[PDB]
């Protein structure tokens, strides 16, 4: 895969050993560039597979949390916790539709997103 | 006449190299004392339930009367100052460890007619192969080196002991197997223990592989959703 | 599973009914031996099943502990390190449930994410 400039340089070389050395030269250079490319590709593929396996082990970690520490939590979720907090209030309806839209967004919104935190603070 | 070796959760299966590393340096003096001996040796035993280091030095009855006398190989002391190498050479059962007097009461009784006795050996080796294939624990080179058809198995009892040594059964189960004197009883108990330990380990791995299946299922459903989407 | 001697004896029989009966008797003996072996195996199975299911639960728990420990490096124990740091803290309920939400997200997320890094800094 050497460039045409290298081929012209080889052609300029007259001694058979010299041009053979230059041919072996370009051969190793291509071999090195390739080997680097395949090593990088396999490393990236292994990293993606390890990322998938880390999703696997994260779900296993969720099973671990289940009934323990964080995932143990309480029966109430943000949704249901705010529903019960607002259950005992004699309350209008426009606020009910606003709360319903806010809760629908919260469910749609991933818990990590900053928008989710803004929504949670507004609902609080 | 030597003090009992503190096993400290280092089971030593018959005919299996094991490494004992006790944090306490008291055993260092004992090991250095036996160096001048022409044939250094170490006592290998098994601890009873409810392991307690204080009781090991307070009372000697905690350690099982059963033991495995062996020849010491060589000191390494690579990372720790105590890297004792314990091997299963000669099983022994002391009548009363309180009172040392010892006798090689190794019971290996067998029937004169030997034509179906080795059939259960075939079943045992097939089961061991199945367990290692489905539950890899050790390299397969050992099985190739020790082949039942090679005829080099002069100690079928020790071969069965090693095959059961692959079992992850609690030390209580190993003690129960040892208590058995009849060869059929110990062989069947070892097979059953092996299959139970395989059951446990396969549950362990099945949890994660089922996580794999769940995530692939959800991705596939989302992929059909994605085609129509 | 009959013996080679048993096969030789079967061959020595000449009459068809007699060899058939000998083969049937060998089948019966082998079946009886197999049933005795299987029954003893099942009895040993129940005996070792007397082991309480608490042992299996504890083994599952240990496996949960024996997962990506990195040879006790104390790195990637971020959740455990924070839990022990919070152990010595007489601390309100709001911060603990907020931290529960946040580290549940942390477990949900992957290690190298930028949002994960911001969460890690906030947890610090």
């Amino acid at each position: 895969g050497a460039e045409s400039h290298e081929l012209q340089d080889v052609l300029e070389e007259t001694n058979i050993p010299k041009r053979l050395y230059k041919a072996l030269s370009l051969l190793k250079k291509e071999f090195e560039l390739s080997k680097l490319q395949q090593r990088l590709g396999r490393e990236v593929e292994e990293k993606i597979k390890q990322t998938h396996r880390k999703y696997l082990l994260q779900e296993q970690l969720k099973i671990i949390k289940k009934e323990l520490g964080l995932e143990k939590d309480d029966k109430d979720a943000i949704e249901e916790k705010f529903r019960e907090r607002l259950k005992e209030l004699v309350v209008p309806k426009h606020v009910m539709d606003v709360v319903d839209e806010e809760l629908s967004k919260l469910g749609l919104l991933d818990n990590h997103s900053s928008e989710f935190n803004v929504t949670r603070n507004y609902l609080d | 006449h030597l003090p009992l070796i503190a096993i400290t959760r280092n089971p030593v299966f018959p005919r299996f190299i094991k490494i004992i590393e006790v944090k306490n340096k008291k055993l260092v003096e004992l090991l250095r004392r036996k160096v001048r001996l022409a044939q250094p040796y170490v006592g290998v035993f098994l601890k009873r339930d409810d392991s307690n280091e204080s009781d090991v030095v307070e009372s000697l009855d905690e350690i099982f009367h059963t033991g495995t006398f062996a020849q010491i190989h060589e000191m390494q002391d690579l990372g720790d100052k105590l890297r004792m190498i314990v091997m299963g050479h000669r099983r022994v059962h002391i009548s009363r460890q309180l009172e040392m007097v010892e006798v090689e009461n190794v019971v290996h009784e067998d029937f004169q007619v030997t034509e179906e006795v080795k059939a259960l050996t075939a079943e045992i080796v097939k089961t061991i192969r199945d367990i290692i294939a489905l539950n890899p624990l050790y390299r397969e080179s050992v099985l190739q080196m020790m082949q039942a058809g090679q005829r080099v198995v002069d100690n079928p009892i020790y071969l069965s002991d090693m095959g059961a040594a692959l079992t992850g059964a609690e030390s209580h189960e190993l003690q129960d197997v040892l208590e058995e004197t009849n060869i059929p009883k110990r062989l069947y108990k070892a097979l059953s223990l092996l299959k139970k330990e395989f059951e446990l380990s396969k549950l362990q791995q099945r949890l994660g592989r089922e996580v794999e299946e769940k995530i692939k299922q959800t991705h596939r459903k989302y992929l059909l959703q994605e085609q129509l989407k």
